[PDB]
């Protein structure tokens, strides 16, 4: 009987990174692939709290308005749901971009020197090989710049499902199939995850 | 004295209600082999056990029809069939919401109420988690199948709502 | 006119015989789970069979020591513990020479006699292999356990002997 | 319900192969892990026919003596053992050498263009490799020059469980654990084949 943090990174007026003809966005991929993780988790008897539902950001209208003012609001917002959620685990959804487009594969962040997190991301990363692409070598990276990956007390991973900057990988990403796959890879690595203890 | 011996039909029925109601049984087993030359002999122990079989497949949200979760043993298949996966997890230890045999057969601490038609059922969800708190069950007082389970947070919310459709038994 | 009304205990209980004795349930089941932000439904397929679980594991002769079979469901356990070697195999469908439940329980064509305290029951092994003709299982009449069993070839020669020693069961 | 005749190929007057020493020979070894394998199988519900038990060879004391005679008296007997027993299937344990003492590994031979045995070998010689020894890269051969593998009417295998030829391997042959891994390999071979159909 767990509780699980899904943040679907980004939303409203910040999308995330684009492809290289700006067609397409991070906020909506990750809304679709937490949306389809939502599901698989709360039809196996875990319960979800989402940071977001649909494509909005998590910020009132003040009109101070600066740009960075109401990411940093965003920010904050949802540090705060998972400060006072009494939740079991923390997992965030975001896609990468980089200007080199030969990059490619799912990766996954833990915050550095958590060990519990580390097991985590290891079990999501072994599943996101395993079920989506068995070409993907890479391994669990540390990371201490997330801030909703800091100091949450509970089991905390970033996943970045792939890179809009490659072109294959990116179609493959606006495909409803493919993002549930991610989702069932995800699912399964938590499942495994949480067997262990 | 002592009542009549029984007729072989007598003996034997006894023998078919005493092996169907097993739920366990164990013996030592000392087996004799003859095929075309010595003999050979065996000892082994036979364990049986009558064990729980839980089969839960989603049917409605398009995403998920046709996936399903297996309980047999110390074993779990979680099942994804649009792609062909199945993996196989261990069982630590309700084994699913909506799970309702063994929880409100083997009666605890339990509040038992009969209201409006329904046998009503609730206990405590050992562990104080803030969102799985006490689990209702709403049992049909005339076919004593259940009708309704909830999921109760601490403050008394439904978190998880089952209304049981078509329920058949044997 | 009708009965009175159950009580709270005699309906709780009732509700208790008739779960406990269930050895199969198929429901449809509407299940609403509500985070922090709109409900979501979903439409699961709940099954349940109790299903017979049989561990044979080897004792006596040295080599075989810890070697195990293990019946489950569709599937069939083979452990050498000597190498850590785990093999899993698809059961087809006696699940093992010994197994009498179910073959004894559901009655066909068979032979019941009651001889110098015993009930013997005998029924003839479809197939007509001629080492597998007859299999033939000794009752005590009084505990109704299993004592003895004997498979016999076409000559009505035992080629397996199995003596069941140390019987428990619940 | 199976009936499963294992053959211990050699015996009595009749060695095998040879180490280079001759210390050590077929006879003992093909019936070490013949026995191993009847216990088994009889374990297992399945019922054995063996040509030897012991340490004999299936003829008679007629005193014409020819040892060429004396081999060709126990095949024929042999093979009146398969002929008349009604069983499902024939397994036949021996071992190979050679005059090269490089070559090693289990081998497994079926009776040429009969499909059941050359089912049967191949989940014997996959069983051999997983188990015994994962270097082991030999595939099931053909042959049409064993006598108790021709016509049978029955999946019909002889396996070659290593090279007395080979130092290393002739000790490990000799050792009873590694009898025991042999026979596990076999029946567990054997246990696939039937459970496919
Ligand atoms: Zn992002
Ligand atoms: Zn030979």
């Amino acid at each position: 009987n767990k509780t699980i943090i899904l943040d679907a990174g980004h939303g409203g007026i910040d999308p995330g990174a684009l492809n290289k003809d700006k067609s397409t966005s991070e906020k909506d991929i990750n809304l679709a692939i937490t949306l389809k993780l939502r599901e698989l988790i709360e039809s196996s008897g875990g319960l979800v709290i989402l940071t977001r539902e649909d494509d909005s950001s998590l910020y009132k209208e003040e009109n101070n308005k600066t740009t960075r003012q109401k990411y940093n609001e965003n920010l904050k917002n949802r540090k705060e749901i998972i400060s006072n959620s009494n939740a079991n685990m923390f997992v965030s959804i975001h896609l990468n971009a980089f200007e080199q487009s030969k990059y490619y594969g799912a990766q996954t962040f833990y915050p550095k020197d958590k060990q519990d997190s580390k097991e985590l991301s290891k079990c999501i990363q072994e599943e996101l090989k395993r079920v989506v692409d068995k070409t993907n070598n890479r391994e669990v990276k540390p990371r201490d710049d997330i801030y909703l990956l800091k100091d949450n007390n509970i089991p905390s991973v970033l996943i970045e499902c792939g890179f809009l900057s490659n072109e294959k990988e990116c179609k493959l990403l606006t495909d409803e199939t493919y993002q549930e796959k991610i989702a069932w890879a995800i699912y399964i690595g938590i499942q495994k995850y949480l067997s262990v203890d | 004295m002592q009542k009549r011996q029984s007729t072989k039909e007598e003996v034997y029925k006894d023998f078919q209600k005493q092996i169907s109601d097993m739920n366990y049984y164990s013996c030592k087993a000392e087996v004799e082999v003859v095929g075309n030359k010595s003999p050979h002999n065996y000892v082994l122990i036979h364990t049986y056990k009558k064990t729980d079989n839980y089969k839960l497949e989603v049917i409605s949200p398009k995403h998920l029809k046709g996936k399903s979760i297996e309980y047999q043993g110390d074993k779990i298949l979680v099942k994804n069939p649009k792609i062909s996966d199945v993996v196989e997890l261990p069982n630590t230890g309700y084994l699913f919401v909506g799970d309702f045999i063994k929880n409100y057969l083997q009666n605890e601490e339990m509040k038992v109420k009969l209201s409006k038609g329904h046998l009503v059922l609730e206990t405590f969800i050992p562990g104080d988690n803030k969102y799985f708190n006490k689990q209702v069950l709403y049992v049909n007082a005339d076919t004593k199948n259940p009708e309704k389970m909830e999921v109760l947070d601490k403050e008394g919310v439904p978190r998880f709502t089952v209304k049981y459709k078509d329920f058949e038994y044997r």
